[PDB]
């Protein structure tokens, strides 16, 4: 309102916090210029050109543009570069990184009861690794030279019973760190406890 | 307009309302490790330079820089810098055929574009020839912009 | 995108957690790792018998990882070892061992 | 036949052998005919359900 | 034994790999048939984000210092254990030598490039047979002078001599045999702006002494008698051409040059005053 | 201590307003506490009145 | 020895005991009166005649600009400089050699100390986040940025009545650092 | 109710 | 049903004589040995 | 000349400050103006220069912050540190 | 505030804002309103910071609980929490508030 | 359990060495090559082990043997868990604490 | 800056009214509303342009190229 | 006054604009009159550079404090530049005002814990 009165009279209105300027005085000063004292003004529609039933509060207002823009936010990733440590999609828009599927998202997928979308999102959509484990010991010591279809597991005398499993690369990092920490994460495809 | 949404006049935008300029500065510097290896600002040739980016190198000059005023887009190399390599150090892929040097230029951002405003070259404190670039880009108010 | 294998494909069921025996560590490992240096003396390749020799896994794609062959996107890795001349304790077990020292005799071992 | 530039197009082809041919640089070859059992990766057109989420 | 992975296109097989690398998609593709050659591309920039072979080599080491919650007794026992194992390697001389050389270079206000060149020179010499001593002072002074000559810097012998007392003669011999070492492991103009900085002279007198130095280098006669006197008599003539007064005593006591020498050179220089005028 | 804080406080205030003492020095006279604190140390935040 | 521990304890009561006022010998009567004053305040607070001393009073708080910070920093760096110079003196007289003014007084201790402290966020972890890059988004961001005061980690986040006319009651960030950052 | 910014003419015409 | 219950209880926690609200919920879930207001209702 | 004095937060405990000069100093209504206090206090030792000075730099840009709630003044004081403009001319 | 007298228990000096947002507020009221605003922001921030931790403890507390093909709520280890889900076996997406006509009404209306 | 755990196995005698697929080193610009912290820890274990063997081969000062034994115990202890209370913290030459495996498995946003 | 061309609403040309505007202000010493009433502007959409303009090109020209 | 010593050895005056463009540190040299004496025991028988000090802009040591409007336009510095910050490696660093408690004041506090101490009279004593 005071910006409209300032735009009509030509004098910048004083907008100090603690003064004696009231709203009724600005309504009178705007009334002296011919417009409605309450800031309303009869508007017409743009599509039909028909008068609007309710008057619109219409007047200038000072605005500012922030740093946040869409051109520095929108980004999509479809098969890009992976990290060197976890072999997972990188972090950052400049490095062409993917979005994070955190723990709460997985908990929501469990709440919906969709296990196939969770498995696909945590394997094919991210990282999927194939390894071979031994029958006697469930460790990843199975040397695989499959150019001639040959396998071994060091330290347990096996060249026949070798199993193939698909686990994420992060889980393999966990198992290898446990083996580096003197912990045996033995994996068995059969149920011995029954 | 619902939920703090605003409708802006297009004719006012076309006449220059809330239009702003963005100046991005890319600073590059050549360095010398043990004096034996010396980075040099130059235009890399596609014949003897290994590890060269897929960007275009037609906007570079003879010194390996883009003169101001040249319209550049994303994936464009602004400052061409090459590093000397040793033949018996890596020998990866075709390194035993290129022989010469390895590319290590600093290109523009992938999503950015504009007109190079100003480029200056100066020696820093220890006498290393570094170069600063400044590219300007008018960002017309879009629907996704915040006010 | 990995290479095909003829091994039978099964899921992972039971997982057993246990301690690593030193004999099993020596039976799983392939190298001894005696030189504290990283790369070779010629500042290239690997030390061959050191902290990161081709007897373990490798990166940089171009290298082949001698004992698996194949590539880095396929190499699970390989294990080395370190044979100490003086036995040491493990941190996460320092308490437990102590409790064992308070549960058994220190001579007849009963 | 539209190309990756146009929206009603594709990006990569996967033959039944498990091998991916990129549509880029494939126009230099000339013609690419599809067979039964292949997997062509298309762009997101209409009527495609996708998950929508907002943190936290 | 081989271990060299070479990417080829089995469909093209017409030429060695003339391929293109798509980093945004993380693949490498043949630029002919358009067939991809590899998926899931690794990065070198991303692993470097978390983080010297030229000098330290392949040696690794780790510090032991005090902890957040620890005792001072354990910190001393671990450091004394490393003090008994410090004899296992003869690399204690490189860290102490680089420390003292670091102190001298930091005392001379020389740039880091001359410091790295001097450290590289001392690393090239180190402990060879042809050195055979010199009490660690002459190899340090000569290494600093070598690192100064390599970085296109100019430092007079009386300057390093003013820093370190190397007795000149043994310094010259150690510098000579050191230069032979450098040749076995395979310019006075820069002095003018330095002395002009010592006297606080304008730029026109500096470039005037540059043209005078080059011309006097082209005229012959006397040739030089060491370039320092040619520099001081050149600046002396270029300053007697203008009106800024320093006389001969002040410039002789500031630049450490004999007055009879700058007058002896000022005589024949005044004789060759003809062809030395730039404008 | 001092057995006449009235005249002394008036003197220090009159000499404080004339510009002799630095105006950054803040002096307080707590009556109930029967104290007279004088603060001339750096770090205090003041405002003109 | 007892004869040295009685005089040593007396020297503790004359020097380390109450460093303020002074540290000379003979000021025991004065410190006795001040001590009796502190006991009078403690027992006088125990008789419920005075409330607990408030720590949120802004008058009891002191700010530190570049003056005090560079006073501590330049003080410690100067002490290290003196100690190093004396070390060079003892090395010179002990090893029996010549002296040089270029090897005794070093400049990279003061240059590296001031340049490093004003370069990094630390002021030497004791203190961190002291030096921040200047925000040049607009003019009011620089004005409001230079006058920004920080408080290291009663409720200090709530606005106190002593902040009238000294701290802006509205200009404050939101998030984890709410109310800890203040504006003049 | 507006900011009086013409004080230069008033002070110049008053002093 | 466990995740659905944990969400059906955790969601009203965002909108938040004896003590009520988030501290009281913390005392109930943690099962603390002492409450903020140990009161009784003697009928 | 003894016409203005600096006051910290310690001396503020022992002074009586007046808000407006020509409203609380002299001794004694349109319904559009706000209701104020009285002038029963006589021992006014100091007087406020102007109340609008209690705000900071960011809050000073706000027009009529009295008629606006405080958290909006805080949010605007936070958005005023990132708007587009002209910081300098060089 | 240092603008009022000592030992003042009047409501205006103790925080009452008798003015409205249409006619503006006085400084001694805008200060207290700023205190209330900052207190509101701090309180909301703490309530969110604790709400997140509570949310994680509830999610990780109730996770491996489901209903098998026997209408019995039991976890993965087989421990039976509830013999019947919700003690009735009804999903929370088909329940509506109903009125019991057996207890409602007087005795004369019941017999009538 | 005899087949899985033994008190003799609780005491470390031989130490497994993980491959670079666990600790990937970097060779940036061919002259700035960075090695992981676990690699430096393995170097410390090798230097302390070879030092202890050398001190135990020729002569026996009885004190340097205990200093080298506590040194190797410190390198292995910090190799398994660097953030051990009551013990000094190993720091890298760059100015940061040594990253151990336990630190990779303990803090948030890690491996779990 | 440097006199916005046209207007940000109606579209009327105003760039040729700045020189006269200042000329009417520095010569006739009239008010802002009177000068805007002499230029021919009858809508406040235009008035906010001349009234709220901050000419910063003058402070930009004082730098040597 | 603020100065810069280059790589070749020349040292000249520094301006904040060239300091920002060359990624330098706006500092000034510091000298000290170092006096030495030799006693032989009470028998008694230099302007040394100690280091550089970063200078805040718009300060009595910087060149811009005495500059006028047109002079600032010659040095390519806006007159609206408030200054009050440092320049290190071409970066404008600001030292945020720290806050701490005062000393040499007797304080008393209560202890609502089951500790045998009921009231504590703390006083942080320190010299000026
Ligand atoms: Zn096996
Ligand atoms: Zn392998
Ligand atoms: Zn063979
Ligand atoms: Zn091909
Ligand atoms: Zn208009």
């Amino acid at each position: 309102l005071l910006s409209k009165v300032a735009a009509l009279s030509g004098n910048e209105g004083d907008a100090s916090p603690f003064t004696d300027i009231t709203v009724e005085g600005i309504s009178k000063l705007l009334r002296e210029h011919g417009y409605q004292s309450r800031g309303f003004e009869v508007m017409y529609n743009g599509h039909t050109g028909k008068k609007l039933m309710a008057q619109i509060f219409f007047g200038p207002t000072y605005y500012q543009r922030l740093r946040h823009m869409v051109d520095d936010k929108i980004h999509a990733r479809a098969r890009g570069p992976m990290q060197v440590l976890t072999r997972q999609p990188v972090e950052g828009r400049s490095r062409d990184g993917g979005l994070r599927f955190g723990e709460m998202e997985r908990d929501c997928m469990i709440a919906h009861g969709a296990a196939s979308f969770l498995k696909e999102r945590l394997m094919e959509a991210s990282d999927a690794f194939r390894v071979h484990i031994c029958g006697i010991c469930g460790l990843m010591t199975v040397i695989a030279k499959l150019n001639h279809n040959q396998f071994e597991c060091k330290g347990c005398d096996n060249k026949i019973d070798i199993y193939q499993i698909h686990i994420p690369y992060a889980a393999k990092l966990l198992f290898q760190e446990l083996m580096a920490m003197n912990i045996t994460p033995r994996l068995y495809t059969d149920r011995s406890r029954d | 307009n619902q939920e703090d949404s605003m409708i802006m006049n297009q004719s006012s935008i076309d006449r220059g309302l809330f239009r702003s300029l963005f100046f991005r500065s890319y600073m590059d510097q050549e360095k010398k490790y043990g004096m034996s290896i010396t980075e040099t600002f130059e235009k890399p040739q596609r014949t003897n330079t290994l590890r060269m980016k897929h960007g275009t190198y037609d906007k570079l000059d003879d010194d390996g820089l883009i003169a101001p005023g040249v319209r550049v887009s994303g994936e464009d190399v602004i400052i061409g810098k090459t590093t000397p390599i040793s033949p018996d150090e890596e020998e990866l892929g075709q390194r035993t055929a290129y022989h010469s040097k390895r590319d290590a230029s600093t290109p523009l951002r992938s999503t950015e574009n504009g007109i190079v405003d100003q480029v200056l070259v100066t020696t820093n404190q220890d006498g290393l020839k570094f170069v600063k670039v400044r590219v300007r880009t008018t960002k017309i108010p879009q629907i996704g912009d915040k006010f | 995108g990995q290479q095909y294998s003829s091994a039978p494909l099964r899921t992972v069921k039971e997982v057993q957690f246990g301690l690593f025996s030193p004999e099993e560590v020596r039976a799983i490992s392939v190298a001894k790792i005696r030189f504290p240096e990283t790369m070779d003396e010629t500042q290239t390749r690997a030390k061959i018998g050191g902290l990161n020799d081709p007897r373990l896994g490798s990166i940089d794609r171009n290298l082949k990882c001698q004992t698996c062959q194949e590539g880095m996107n396929e190499c699970p890795g390989h294990f080395g070892h370190i044979d100490l001349a003086k036995p040491v304790f493990h941190v996460g077990f320092i308490a437990k061992i102590k409790k064992v020292c308070e549960c058994v005799c220190m001579h007849c071992g009963k | 036949r539209n190309g990756p530039n146009e929206h009603p197009g594709a990006k990569y082809v996967i033959r039944d052998s498990g091998d991916r041919i990129d549509l880029r640089y494939s126009k230099r070859a000339g013609d690419i005919q599809l067979q039964y059992g292949w997997k062509v990766e298309r762009h997101i057109m209409d009527n495609d359900p996708v998950l929508f989420n907002r943190q936290p | 034994p081989n271990l060299n992975i070479v990417l080829t296109c089995p469909e093209c097989k017409v030429y060695p790999p003339k391929i293109v690398e798509r980093f945004s998609e993380g693949d490498v593709v043949c630029a002919l048939c358009g067939l991809v050659l590899s998926d899931k591309l690794v990065d070198t920039r991303s692993e470097w984000r978390t983080f010297n072979p030229l000098l330290d080599g392949n040696n690794l080491s780790t510090r032991i210092g005090k902890g957040e919650t620890t005792d001072m007794r354990f910190t001393k026992e671990l450091n004394k254990a490393q003090g008994k194992n410090v004899m296992d390697k003869k690399d204690n001389e490189v860290q102490a030598a680089f420390a003292k050389i670091t102190m001298l270079c930091d005392a001379a206000e020389l740039p880091k490039i001359v410091k790295d060149c001097a450290k590289e020179a001392y690393k090239l010499c180190h402990d060879e047979k042809t050195l055979k001593g010199k009490s660690m002072e002459s190899i340090m002074a000569a290494s600093i002078l070598i690192g100064c000559r390599r970085a296109e810097v100019a430092r007079t012998f009386k300057e390093i001599q003013s820093l370190i007392h190397v007795k000149t003669k043994e310094f010259g011999k150690t510098l000579n045999i050191m230069k032979n070492i450098l040749r076995g492991k395979s310019q006075n103009l820069t002095y003018i702006p330095r002395f002009c900085s010592h006297l606080g002279l304008p730029m026109q007198v500096t470039t005037s002494a540059e043209y005078t130095a080059k011309k006097c280098k082209e005229i012959k006669e006397i040739a030089g008698k060491s370039p320092i006197t040619i520099a001081v008599v050149s600046i002396y003539l270029n300053i007697l051409l203008f009106q800024i007064p320093i006389t001969a005593a002040k410039v002789g006591q500031t630049l450490q040059v004999t007055e009879g020498t700058i007058k002896s050179g000022y005589k024949i220089l005044y004789e060759h005053r003809d062809k030395l005028v730039d404008p | 201590v001092h057995r006449n804080p009235a005249r002394l406080m008036e003197t220090l205030r009159t000499l404080r307003r004339k510009g002799d003492i630095n105006p950054e020095v803040s002096m307080i006279r707590d009556i109930r506490e029967k104290e007279l604190k004088i603060f001339t140390d750096a770090g205090r935040v003041y405002r003109p009145l | 020895k007892k004869e040295k521990r009685i005089q040593y304890a007396k020297d503790i009561l004359q020097k380390e005991f109450l460093p303020h006022i002074t540290q000379l010998e003979g000021f025991e009567s004065r410190k006795a009166f001040f001590l009796g004053y502190m006991i009078n305040r403690l027992l006088l607070c125990a008789l419920d005649r005075k409330d607990q001393d408030d720590r949120d009073h802004f008058g009891k708080k002191r700010l530190d600009l570049a003056g005090p910070l560079l006073a501590q920093l330049f003080k410690t760096l100067f002490k290290k400089l003196t100690k190093d110079i004396f070390r060079y003196m003892q090395r010179t007289v002990e090893e029996a050699h010549d002296f040089n003014m270029k090897l005794a007084i070093n400049a990279k201790t003061i240059t590296s100390g001031l340049k490093y402290a004003l370069a990094t966020g630390n002021w030497g972890s004791s203190r961190a986040g002291v030096s921040q890059v200047l925000n040049r988004y607009t003019y009011s961001s620089t004005l409001s940025h230079l006058r920004r005061t920080n408080t290291p980690i009663a409720k200090p986040r709530q606005l106190h009545n002593t902040h009238w006319g000294l701290v802006c009651p509205a200009e404050t960030p939101e998030g984890q650092a709410c109310g800890l950052v203040k504006n003049l | 109710f507006i900011k009086r910014d013409r004080m230069r003419r008033n002070f110049l015409r008053m002093r | 049903v466990g995740v659905l219950a944990a969400q059906s209880i955790g969601e009203p926690a965002t909108q938040m004589k004896v003590t009520s609200g988030v501290p009281r919920l913390k005392e109930i879930l943690n099962v603390a040995k002492n409450m903020k207001t140990p009161s009784l209702t003697v009928y | 000349e003894g016409l203005v004095e600096y006051i910290d937060a310690e001396e503020e405990e022992s002074i009586l400050i007046a808000m407006q000069p020509e409203d609380l100093e002299p001794a004694e209504v349109d319904p559009a103006k706000r209701i104020r206090v009285s002038h029963h206090a006589t021992t006014f030792t100091h007087c406020e220069i102007h109340p609008s000075m209690i705000l900071g730099v960011a809050a000073s840009i706000i027009p009529f912050p009295d008629h606006n709630q405080s958290p909006r003044n805080t949010y605007q004081s936070a958005m005023g540190k990132q708007a587009m403009g002209v910081f300098l001319t060089n | 505030l240092p603008h009022f007298s000592k030992d003042d228990y009047s409501p205006e000096s103790k925080g009452f804002v008798e003015n409205s947002y249409l006619r503006g507020l006085t400084p001694q009221e805008f200060f207290f309103h700023a205190m209330g605003g900052r207190e509101g922001l701090i309180d909301t921030a703490v309530k969110t910071a604790e709400t997140g931790y509570i949310q994680r403890r509830l999610v990780k507390a109730l996770e491996d609980i489901m209903v098998h093909y026997d209408n019995t709520t039991r976890n993965s280890l087989g421990n039976v929490i509830q013999f019947i889900y919700g003690e009735d076996g009804m999903d929370a997406a088909h329940i509506e508030k109903q009125s019991l006509d057996t207890i409602g009404g007087s005795d004369a209306a019941f017999e009538k | 359990n005899e087949v899985f755990s033994r008190p003799e196995w609780m005491i470390l005698t031989c130490l497994p060495v993980p491959p670079p697929p666990v600790r990937p080193s970097i060779s940036f610009n061919e002259s700035q090559r960075g090695e992981d912290d676990l690699t430096f820890k393995l170097a410390d274990i090798l230097k302390a082990n070879i030092s202890l063997e050398t001190l135990e081969h020729n002569g026996a000062p009885h004190h340097a043997i205990e200093e080298a034994e506590s040194l190797l115990q410190f390198h292995v202890a910090t190799y398994m868990d660097n953030d051990i209370a009551g013990q000094p913290q190993a720091l890298q030459k760059s100015g940061r604490p040594v990253k151990s495996i336990r630190a990779r498995l303990k803090g948030k946003e890690g491996r779990i | 800056m440097i006199v916005p061309v046209r207007c940000f609403s109606c579209g009327k040309v105003v760039g040729d009214k700045w020189e006269s505007y200042l000329n009417l202000l520095q010569e006739d010493e009239l008010d802002e509303g009177t000068a805007l009433s002499r230029l021919g502007l009858k809508r406040y959409c235009c008035r906010r342009m001349i009234l709220t303009h901050v000419d910063l090109i003058e402070k930009f020209l004082r730098y040597n190229p | 006054k603020p100065m810069v010593n280059e790589s070749d050895g020349v040292t000249h005056a520094l301006y904040p604009q060239e300091a920002r463009l060359r990624n330098l540190t706006y500092s000034s040299g510091l000298f000290v009159d170092v006096k030495k004496r030799t006693y032989e025991l009470k028998y008694e028988l230099g302007k040394v550079f100690i280091g550089r000090l970063p200078i805040m802009l718009r300060s009595k040591n910087c060149y811009l404090s005495e500059a006028t409007e047109s002079d600032l336009y010659k040095l390519k510095e806006c007159p609206f530049d408030m200054g009050g910050y440092f320049i290190i490696n071409g970066s404008e660093k600001v030292l945020i005002a720290q806050e701490r408690s005062a000393g040499n004041i007797v304080q008393v506090f209560k202890k609502a814990a089951p500790s045998p101490i009921s009231h504590v009279a703390e006083i942080r004593s320190a010299l000026e």
